[PDB]
């Protein structure tokens, strides 16, 4: 455990040592370095960001005290403190602009023990999508209901979220609908629950009179239960020649011609999934109800002969395998 | 973990969007291949239990999300598929983080967790370094997408395996 904690410290030290000089020059050498982050943001929408070490899964348990102070500073050109731009210990920009995408920030975490850790936060513009399509198949988890997520938000610390279906406000009284954070739960799902769901996320900033509002959309289609069967097709052997390449294709065919309904992979004699590796690699192609995984041998050597390769198709409804043997032609 | 509802189909949606996202033939990018040292050894069910797996998978899911929400990602991939992919992945991450919350001071085998978390972080760090040295070329992005496909597929197969062993 002490070896591990040491490796973790070393890991972040190496990352500090590989920062650009334009970044590391702002760091306080009495502070631990806690990483960098480049967060998504949208023009004309609010933005917020946490200080990386606080959010980091390797360091969270190190700076987990209720009595921590977090300072935010703009760096880059000059070094300026932030007042208006903080909310609940997080960087806060009520209305993100093109100019913000060029700005970056140094956050500093000071513990009561008088220790400190720092992170750097950038942001980049990312057009928020319009409506995202979602399909719920009846019989998936009907007793729980349908969970609609109020889209990816670029800012936390909202006060209120409101849902509309087909531009009509939904009454949230725990019967048909209930809410949990950014989720709308649709109980007793049925085909008629199909529709356009818009959520409006409300933010409050004292320096602004009315509400800041962010909007997201999901187009929900509820469908009947489907037959998710598929069959796998794979030659039982691949004929090879020492010193030559070879390939073999495994095909998954959806019985009801469902699109993108099968996960397929190749696995080597030792159970590991084959990717774009050396010696043997795999490529996937999918169209309509057909999914193909092709396995490639770059240069067959004698060691390969008699090796067995496994093609796996699964989709949470069914899980099937077929194997093929490398045989000398 | 005590979750209201698990949403396995998100994993199927995400992986098939990722498969669909492919734009080039990897046959055009063979010289750009790279062994990233995927830590199979530290993400296998022959020893790893769900208590250790959760926070490690939360980390992998976060790293995957970090790559595909990056500045360079939206130029590299079809926005429609990309937005849908990130939507599925973000929700799984929400759920995984909630589980990580539930087990704050009651961490089981904190050692193997942290050792695994670090191996995962190093792996993705090598991926991001690779991509930067490659100047985010189309072939480097394919190599990364393929690798991420393989990392996610291994995680999904692991989760499937662990749900069978009970
Ligand atoms: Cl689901
Ligand atoms: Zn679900």
């Amino acid at each position: 455990m002490i070896d591990i904690e040491n490796e973790i410290t070393e890991f972040f030290n190496k990352m500090r040592d590989t920062l650009p000089a334009k970044d590391s020059k702002w760091l306080n050498p009495s502070c631990m370095f806690g990483g960098t982050m480049n967060d998504m943001a949208a023009l004309g929408e609010p933005f917020s960001a946490k200080c990386p070490p606080i959010e980091d899964s390797l360091l969270s348990h190190r700076y987990n005290d209720k009595d921590n102070v977090v300072n935010w500073e703009k760096i880059g050109k000059t070094r300026r403190p932030l007042n208006r731009r903080v909310k609940n210990g997080d960087l806060w920009i009520a209305n993100y602009t093109s100019n913000d995408s060029h700005r970056r920030y140094l956050c500093t975490v000071t513990t009561k023990n008088g220790d400190c850790v720092q992170g750097i936060v950038r942001s980049h513009i990312r057009k928020p999508p319009s409506c995202i399509p979602e399909t719920y198949e009846l019989g998936t988890h009907d007793k729980y209901g349908i969970d609609l997520y109020c889209g990816i938000l670029y800012a936390k610390h909202y006060n209120n979220i409101t849902w509309y279906k087909n531009n009509q406000e939904l009454i949230i009284d725990g019967t048909k609908y209930s809410q949990s954070g950014q989720n709308l739960i649709i109980h007793n799902p049925e085909l008629e629950d199909s529709g356009r769901y818009d959520c409006y996320v409300h933010y409050d900033d004292v320096r602004i009179k009315n509400d800041i509002v962010v909007s997201r959309c999901k187009i929900l289609t509820v469908i009947p239960s489907q037959d998710h069967r598929f069959k796998l097709i794979l030659d039982p052997k691949i004929n090879v020649t020492i010193g030559e390449p070879a390939n073999i294709t495994c095909t998954a065919v959806s019985t009801s011609l469902l699109v993108d309904d099968v996960l397929i992979d190749w696995e080597n004699p030792s159970g590991w999934i084959i990717g774009l590796d050396f010696g043997v690699y795999s490529i996937l192609t999918s169209s309509g109800g057909i999914t193909e995984a092709t396995l490639y041998f770059e240069n067959v050597t004698e060691e390969y002969i008699g090796n067995t390769y496994t093609c796996r198709g699964h989709n949470y409804y069914f899980d099937k395998t077929l194997t093929t043997t490398v045989v000398l032609e | 973990c005590d979750l209201p509802q698990t949403h396995n189909l998100r994993n199927k949606r995400a992986l098939t969007l990722l498969v669909k996202m492919r734009r080039l033939s990897p046959l055009s990018c063979l010289k750009d291949r790279k062994d990233f040292g995927f830590p199979q050894e530290k993400v296998g069910a022959q020893q790893i239990q769900e208590a250790q797996a959760i926070p490690v998978l939360s980390e992998l899911t976060q790293q995957v999300l970090n790559i595909f929400t990056s500045k360079d990602s939206s130029a590299a991939w079809n926005a429609t598929l990309l937005d849908s992919f990130c939507n599925e992945v973000h929700q799984q991450l929400n759920d995984l983080k909630a589980c990580v919350m539930q087990q704050v001071g009651v961490q089981e085998s904190p050692l193997t967790q942290e050792d695994s978390l670090l191996a995962v972080r190093k792996y993705f760090h090598r991926i991001t370094v690779y991509l930067r040295e490659k100047k985010h070329s189309p072939c480097a992005w394919e190599v990364v997408r393929a690798e991420v496909w393989r990392a996610l597929s291994s995680s999904v197969n692991l989760l499937a395996r662990l749900s069978k062993e009970e």
